[PDB]
């Protein structure tokens, strides 16, 4: 029969099992099944959909060809599904336990957004999408099983005994997608294989050998490979992936640029608040690349110092983590540029060494970004709240040590202070007016009279890197919509709305530079706005927030075009804005600090910095 | 806190070097932000007598200056009637974090001392200490008695 028939037939079957009634041999054998294009949610209880709902136990789907069926929310037990063909499914965070999935088809949807587990689950020789939780699954031994058709038709990498899909060619598409994790909520092939139970670490590794021997053969340049740096370190970085010599090989240069990358980008500006994934994934990377880069502890005292910070009081920092950045601290204590600076009495524990087991020590040297011999010792609790400012944040509680002596910082500003010696307060001791100033105008986009929701949203999600909220759903269009229309006629930026964003930072009797440098800013910022990280999602996104973004870079470019890089890349940037929207979001900032730094600080959250 | 801490140590530093002239150290068990102590004038017309004192420090110590207050009658040309008293050390502006307080009282007790009538603070008595050092001993004598507190005994 057709599949409806195939539908409303195990609608009622797993329904006498949780009535009781034990199913023979017979009954719970549903091969040969076609179940195609069927919404399975219509025809199923409220509850299979329900986190600890129900499990379908006992089954055996062989042969069936769900192709085009959403299997979203259900969680089976003890199933078979050997031979079956999944490609072009839809199954956000579906579960399979238990149950043997051999020899299947499984190239699911890119429509899928959460990616389904596998507890205690077989693939023996299935074709999978590069996304997957497979905290659980047990893989068998590779078979000599041929390789999965194709007609050219990419190549595929074997893991263990599963099938992965290499692209047909790395374009920077390709790349953003199979590897970028950060940029896609958590979501890469490098956290799908590392993925694998602290066994496999035989498989897995393999796997990487033969993904990285893949890239090697891509001829893809270091311009190409910097938004994947961090993503890959915090993977490839850590063992087992530091036993494997192929591995180490490859990545090293690629470490070499990330902490480079690093360097430029958190001497001079507070290091953002991390996660728990940065506390666990990255940081080991920074401590390490700092222990290969001696004198980067010192010449880069600005980023060091927020690195080490961070790892001493980081809540997920594994006890290693601590040992090697308190150690990492000692030979920076002793370096010939810093202990010079040390007033032996209330310095640490008084008696030389940091004490760091109480937040409120001085236990912290930071040294000045222009002189030889000003230096700032502080403490653990406040350098933590000068580097993420509060309303309340005292902006003078340290002790200046001008060679080695203590000096009064009774008038002595701390501004003039940040932007001369310690640049790296100024951008947060900034942020109290920084944030109004910015509130000023998002109050302007968005009425508080009428609309309240979204802008205590667009205000929530300026305090962290990410948000869970998003703004691609069809409510969210048709209001946005009408909001941003009016803003923009003829996608051009409103003269009554720009005249307005002058007024509310003083840029009104500015010279025009000034001018197009913030309007640079502001649409980078409503660029960030419509990305993965913010509003939007991997796939989609918001087309007024980027309809804003790319018109507030237009006037950017009316006032002053000597801001931009170049002619051909304002055109680009131009054609993007109409994931590849977080792909400029980085670009634009990248240029933005290179050349405005100042102006951009002054506009960006300290929170996306 | 930072404030605690500090202090924690500000006072065994003193508590370690018993300069005869400060004693003894108590600190209120409420705040712990203020202490009291008390000077025992080694040079005339202060040895009849001592004088309790209580410096209270604001919260933000130390990284702003406490001050230093005469809980006992005292006829001096650098203090207060109300017990107030002016130390360059302790003044804001020419207030450094790392300053040990033992040695903001060592001033304190090197002013009460030999006092200074150059930039006095009751103009009152700083001319009669200049034109009638007799004269105001001869006063001063006399208030540390009828107002002073206890000479110490050990």
């Amino acid at each position: 029969s057709s599949p409806a028939d195939w539908a409303k037939k195990l609608t009622d079957a797993v329904l006498r099992q949780k009535a009781g009634e034990t199913l023979t041999a017979a009954d719970r054998d549903f091969s040969n099944a076609d179940f195609r294009n069927i919404t399975f949610s219509k025809i199923l209880p409220p509850s299979f959909m329900e986190r600890d709902g129900d499990i379908i136990k006992g089954f055996n789907f062989s042969n069936s060809k769900f192709t085009y069926s959403d299997i979203s929310h259900l969680h089976f037990d003890e199933c078979r599904f050997t031979y079956s063909t999944l490609s072009d499914v839809v199954c956000s965070n579906t579960k399979f336990s238990n149950s043997d999935m051999n020899e299947v088809f499984l190239q699911y949807s890119i429509t899928t957004q959460q990616q389904p587990s596998f507890i205690d689950t077989t693939l023996k020789n299935t074709l999978i999408r590069h996304k997957a939780n497979l905290s659980g699954v047990i893989l068998n031994e590779p078979d000599n099983s041929s390789p999965p058709s194709v007609s050219g038709g990419g190549n595929f990498i074997r893991l263990g005994d599963i099938w992965l899909q290499m692209p047909l060619l790395w374009t920077e598409n390709a790349v953003d997608g199979f590897l970028n994790h950060e940029h896609n909520n958590g979501k890469s092939i490098l956290m799908t294989i590392d993925s694998l139970p602290d066994k496999y670490s035989q498989e897995k590794v393999q796997a990487m050998e033969d993904l990285v021997k893949s890239l090697r053969g891509g001829r893809l340049t270091e311009a190409c490979i910097r938004p994947v740096e961090s993503s890959l370190v915090s993977v490839l970085a850590h063992p087992p992936y530091t036993q494997s010599a192929l591995i180490s090989e490859w990545l090293g240069p690629v470490q070499e640029r990330f902490f480079a990358h690093q360097c430029q980008t958190y001497n001079d500006v507070p290091l953002p608040a991390p996660d728990t994934y940065y506390q666990q994934r990255i940081l080991p990377v920074l401590l390490d690349s700092f222990d290969r880069n001696s004198a980067a502890m010192t010449t880069h005292s600005g980023l060091f110092n927020q690195v080490i910070l961070h790892c001493m009081t980081g809540v997920d920092c594994t006890d290693g983590t601590r040992q090697k950045a308190a150690a990492l601290y000692e030979q920076y204590l002793a370096h010939p540029a810093v202990s010079p600076h040390i007033h032996n009495g209330l310095f640490g524990n008084y008696d030389g060494s940091p004490d760091w087991t109480t937040r409120a020590a001085d236990n912290f040297l930071l040294l000045s970004s222009q002189d030889s011999d000003t230096a700032m010792m502080l403490s653990t609790d406040t350098l933590l709240t000068m580097l993420n400012p509060t309303p309340d944040t005292a902006w003078d509680n340290f002790y200046l040590l001008r060679a080695g002596e203590n000096v009064s910082t009774a008038q002595i500003s701390p501004v003039e202070l940040f932007r001369h010696d310690f640049p790296v307060f100024l951008a947060a001791f900034n942020q109290q007016a920084t944030q109004r100033r910015f509130g000023e105008l998002i109050d302007i986009i968005l009425s508080t009279e009428e609309h309240g929701e979204l802008n205590q949203q667009f205000l929530a999600a300026t305090n962290q890197k990410h948000s869970t909220v998003k703004l691609i759903d069809d409510a969210s269009v048709s209001r946005l919509a009408t909001i941003f229309d009016p803003l923009l006629p003829e996608g051009k930026l409103s003269p009554a709305h720009y005249q307005h964003i002058l007024s509310a930072y003083h840029l009104t009797d500015a010279t025009p530079q000034k001018q197009a440098e913030t309007l640079f800013c502001l649409s980078t910022a409503f660029a960030r706005y419509s990305s993965s990280a913010i509003f939007g999602t991997e796939h989609d996104s918001p087309p007024a927030l980027r309809g804003y973004a790319e018109a507030l870079m237009q006037k950017a470019w009316e006032l002053s075009p000597a801001i931009f890089p170049s002619s051909e890349q304002f055109t680009e940037w131009s054609d993007r804005f109409h994931t590849c929207t977080s792909v400029v979001a980085d670009s634009m900032q990248r240029h933005a600090r290179k050349y405005f730094p100042s102006v951009l600080s002054s506009i960006l959250p300290l929170a996306w910095a | 806190m930072a404030a605690s801490r500090r202090l924690m140590k500000e006072l065994e530093e003193i508590r370690k070097c018993g300069m005869k002239n400060f004693r003894n150290i108590q600190v209120d068990e409420a705040n712990l932000l203020t202490w009291q102590g008390l000077i025992v004038p080694d040079n005339p017309p202060y040895d009849k007598g001592a004088f309790r004192i209580e410096i209270n420090f604001p919260a933000e110590y130390p990284f702003k200056p406490p001050k230093i207050t005469f809980k006992t009658k005292i006829y001096h040309p650098n203090i207060d009637e109300k017990g107030q008293v002016c130390l360059p050390v302790i003044s804001a502006e020419n207030w450094k974090p790392a300053t040990k307080t033992d040695q903001v009282i060592q001033s304190l007790i090197a002013l009460v001392n030999d006092p200074q009538p150059e930039h006095p603070l009751r103009a009152d008595l700083a001319e009669e200490y200049s034109k009638d050092r007799k004269k105001f001993c001869k006063n001063a004598e006399e208030f540390t008695k009828k107002y002073g507190e206890k000479r110490p005994v050990d």
